[PDB]
């Protein structure tokens, strides 16, 4: 009757003592709404197991008798061979499928969760926050007795058939998409986000065509992306709770779902979010739905009855019975409510602990929901090693030994690719060696700068989770505002020579070597003190601030800091062969125009020949600039065609290609599955099969 | 010089390098197709368990 009880949905008295708590958390609540997002969970997990999970890949991720350095949370986890991540992967497979049809609730429950976690766990770089939400579902879903509308586990049980639940079920999914909700509104209050730097290239997709015609594109990339998501987020947060603002939430949550569908590749979240998003509506649409039918459908539509009383719920008895006096379940229920919304609301913020994880941001990726709040930009990667035993001095190539490229911004996977190597370098000739890195980053468009301590033997350095690490350097958020003059000196420039701008530490030094096509290169200094030197002479000159160098091309020069502060200098170059090459292929291109116009009347060198005829038979081979001309002509034309194409062919080929996807990894997961019970065949068999399973549909 | 894992120190030297052919590489995202088979001993560990392919 009251005003808050109506619009907050419980009275206050309620919330006077423990025992009520326990009555308000476990009242009776119609099913139907957890029915259908448990149905579209499902089906959306299921769909996403053979794309992003990568089922189809894990036949090049998990290779037997490959040499790889993992990044797994905890050093004692490794991977099994790959038959058995293929039965892992079944496994997850039919829980899915359980879920989803509800079957066998609990038991589906658990096999979906258990080897999701143990994959998500095994490797770090593959996180993001879309499969740690996907995670928490699994994890919540778990408990709540979700199977008791719409699931064949009704239709096996008649007590389970179209029965009430407790309320928690549904605070705990609504607490659950508030907190996301609400965490990436504020974790998006930074100065990097409402200033227009993050993202900011996205205003120019054509979704946001129509907003162009009221609106420039630099208050566009302003107002409408970058604000537009801060508030859509704090208000998709209150708004939906409340029933007045329900419709209008709804409506912008859809949009902006939609949007991130499109612009974004994701993948299945924006399709989670829409699915969940209906759950803060009264919790018996389905059956008003269902309701809302001719007579032929709801003879196979599930049932539109009342719901029957159910055990797992405190009923209040008003025939003059004492009132049920709640059990064992009921306050589990409870406590695990209360005890699991405060750790989601206090684990985002939870990296004042983990200090170990602490970088430039804020701990390892994933579980604090800042989504698309910095940007990064990697330069150079440089890893050297000294020999313990003979002292030479070499350069391994950056990328060896792994798969992903997120080790360039966490000091616990550099220290696990250390050791990596550490081990595998005996391999190749080489004693007990030290490995240091070079690595340089900048984040959202400032002076790329190094990360990491270039002096520091990473193998025998410090680390430990709960104390902050001593080689990651710090990050100068004193030369922020020169982004704005930067970008003047980045529309300055002429369409060949190009700029880039460096930031260095006093006591560190620079060495680069200039390749010899990069002619006509420059540097100028910006802020501080530097020493240039070219060691071909041993000639070190220092300059000031706002003077220009002419540095060789082909030579190693270095660049020393000896000013008590960072000292900011740029690299502004022209690569003088591919001008070069562009004048005679420039003139290559006149020479042809003029043969087709019917100027040039004279005869045509033979070099030219092969233009005209486009083909090389029975002639002498084509010089290099005939063969590059004939490339950019035939790529110009390919993408000319590609260009070209009709939309029902694009979206044929897209099914076409996702079909491949599922077939290929059903193929492989039936014959391993075969491998693992029956024994595996000779190699030509092997051979066979997987040659048909690689085939396209066609 | 010694292998795929080794290399040249004018190689490593070089700062100016060109990186595509656009960066701006966003976390979140997508794997984003299968780079993978570009590892060092990857064909001969795959014809080895695969067979011939
Ligand atoms: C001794 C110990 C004493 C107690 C100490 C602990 C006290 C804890 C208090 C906080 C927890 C209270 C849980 C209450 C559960 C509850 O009310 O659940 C639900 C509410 O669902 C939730 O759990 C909400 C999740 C958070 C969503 C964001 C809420 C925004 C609130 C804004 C300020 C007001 C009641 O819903 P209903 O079906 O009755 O519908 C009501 C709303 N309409 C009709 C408009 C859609
Ligand atoms: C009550 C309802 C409440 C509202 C709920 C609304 C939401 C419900 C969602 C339910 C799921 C719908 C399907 C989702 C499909 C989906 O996610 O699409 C896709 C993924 O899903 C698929 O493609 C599924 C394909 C399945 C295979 C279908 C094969 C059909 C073959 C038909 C016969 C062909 C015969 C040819 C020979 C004659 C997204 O692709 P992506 O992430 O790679 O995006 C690519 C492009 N970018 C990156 C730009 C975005
Ligand atoms: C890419 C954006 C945010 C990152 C993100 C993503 C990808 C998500 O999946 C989220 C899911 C749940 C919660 C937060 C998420 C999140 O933060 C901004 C995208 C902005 C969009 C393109 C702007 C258009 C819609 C705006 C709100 C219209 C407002 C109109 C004004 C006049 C009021
Ligand atoms: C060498 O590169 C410089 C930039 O490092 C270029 O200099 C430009 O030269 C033209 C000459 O008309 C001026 O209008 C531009 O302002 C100069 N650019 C600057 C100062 O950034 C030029 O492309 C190359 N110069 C030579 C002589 O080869
Ligand atoms: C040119 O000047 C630079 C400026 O530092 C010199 O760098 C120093 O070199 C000496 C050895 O010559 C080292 O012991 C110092 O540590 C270097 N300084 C720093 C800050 O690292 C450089 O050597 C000079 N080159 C020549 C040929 O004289
Ligand atoms: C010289 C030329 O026409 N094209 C070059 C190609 O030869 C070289 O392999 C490549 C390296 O990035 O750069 C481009
Ligand atoms: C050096 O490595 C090569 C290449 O792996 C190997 O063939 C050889 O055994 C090694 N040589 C010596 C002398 O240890
Ligand atoms: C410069 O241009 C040439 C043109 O052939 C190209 O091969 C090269 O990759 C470019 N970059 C460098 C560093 O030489």
């Amino acid at each position: 009757d009251s005003r808050i009880g109506k619009l907050l949905g419980f009275e206050w008295t309620d919330l006077s003592s423990w025992r009520r708590l326990v009555t308000l958390l476990n009242r009776p609540t119609d099913p139907a709404s957890l029915a259908v997002f448990r149905f579209l969970f499902g089906f959306l997990m299921v769909l996403d197991i053979p794309q992003e999970r990568g089922l189809s890949s894990l036949d090049r991720k998990y290779l037997d008798g490959l040499d790889v350095c993992r990044f797994p949370l905890l050093d004692a986890l490794r991977p099994l061979p790959l038959d058995w991540m293929y039965l892992v992967y079944t496994i997850m497979f039919l829980g899915a499928l359980g879920m989803m049809l509800g079957l066998c609730y609990r038991i589906s429950c658990v096999l979906f969760l258990l080897p999701y976690w143990y994959v998500f766990l095994l490797d770090k770089t593959s996180w993001n926050n879309h499969s740690y939400l996907y995670g928490l579902l699994a994890f919540q879903l778990t408990f709540m007795d979700a199977n008791h509308y719409w699931s064949v586990d009704g239709l096996l049980n008649a007590h389970r058939r179209n029965a009430h639940v407790p309320l928690w079920n549904y605070a705990v999914l609504r607490g659950q998409i508030f907190i996301v909700y609400f965490i990436a509104g504020v974790k998006k209050l930074d100065a990097d986000w409402v200033e227009g730097y993050s993202m900011e290239y996205l205003s120019r997709h054509w979704l946001f065509s129509p907003f162009k015609l009221l609106l420039s594109e630099e208050l566009t990339s302003l107002l409408v992306v970058h604000w537009g998501g801060l508030l859509l987020d704090l208000s998709a947060g209150f708004l939906l709770f409340f029933d007045v603002s329900r419709s209008i939430g709804l409506f912008f949550v859809s949009y902006f779902h939609c949007m991130n569908s499109q612009l974004f590749s994701i993948g299945m979240f924006s399709y989670v979010m829409l699915a969940s998003s209906p759950l803060f509506c009264s919790p018996e649409w389905p059956r008003k739905l269902v309701s809302y039918c001719p007579r032929r459908l709801q003879q196979l539509l599930p049932l539109k009855a009342a719901p029957q009383p159910s055990v797992s719920c405190v009923y209040k008895r008003s025939r003059g019975k004492s009132g049920q006096k709640p059990g064992l379940r009921h306050q589990l229920g409870a406590a695990f409510t209360l005890l699991y919304l405060l750790e989601q609301l206090f684990l985002p913020y939870s990296h004042f602990l983990t200090q170990g994880y602490n970088n430039w941001t804020n701990g390892l990726y994933g579980y604090s929901w800042d989504m698309m709040v910095h940007s990064r930009s990697h330069q150079h990667v440089k890893i050297t090693y000294r020999d313990g035993r003979t002292g030479e001095l070499g350069y391994l190539n950056p990328g060896v030994f792994t798969q992903s490229r997120r080790w360039k911004d966490h000091a616990d996977m550099l220290k696990q690719y250390a050791t990596c190597l550490s081990r595998l370098l005996p391999k190749y000739n080489v004693t007990e060696p030290q490995i240091y890195f070079d690595i340089w980053v900048s984040i959202n468009d400032r002076f790329q700068q190094r990360i990491f301590d270039p002096r520091v033997d990473i193998v025998q350095a410090a680390w430990s989770p709960f104390q902050r690490t001593s080689w990651v350097q710090p990050l100068l958020m004193d030369l922020s505002p020169w982004r704005a003059k930067l970008q003047e000196i980045k529309s300055s420039l002429d369409n060949h020579t190009e700029v880039v701008f460096i930031a260095d530490f006093p006591g560190l030094h620079l060495e680069n070597f200039v390749s010899e096509d990069l002619g006509n290169t420059s540097i100028q200094l910006l802020q501080g003190e530097v020493t240039v030197e070219l060691v071909a002479e041993q000639k070190n000159q220092t300059l000031r601030e706002g003077e220009k160098m002419q540095l060789p091309a082909g030579e190693y020069h270095k660049v020393y800091t000896t000013s008590p502060s960072p000292s900011c200098y740029m690299y502004v170059y022209v690569n003088t062969t591919e001008l070069a090459l562009e004048q005679d292929l420039a003139y290559l291109q006149e020479l042809k125009e003029k043969v087709e116009n019917g100027s040039e009347t004279g005869p045509l060198p033979p070099e030219l020949q092969p233009l005209l005829e486009g083909e090389v038979k029975g002639g002498p081979e084509p010089t290099p600039l005939v063969q590059t001309f004939l490339r950019r002509q035939q790529r110009l034309q390919e993408i000319e065609r590609r260009r070209n194409t009709p939309f029902h062919e694009r979206f044929f080929r897209f099914l076409l290609r996702k079909l491949y996807v599922f077939r290929r990894s059903f193929l492989m997961t039936c014959i391993s599955l075969r491998n693992l019970i029956l024994g595996r065949p000779s190699l030509e068999q092997l051979a066979q099969e997987v040659t048909y399973a690689n085939l396209r549909p066609f | 010089s010694k292998g795929a894992a080794f290399v040249s120190k004018q190689e490593g030297s070089e700062v100016v390098k060109r990186p595509r052919r656009p960066r701006r590489e966003v976390c979140e995202l997508n794997p984003d197709c299968d780079e993978l088979a570009d590892h060092i001993g990857f064909q001969e560990a795959y014809r080895r368990f695969y067979g011939p392919v």
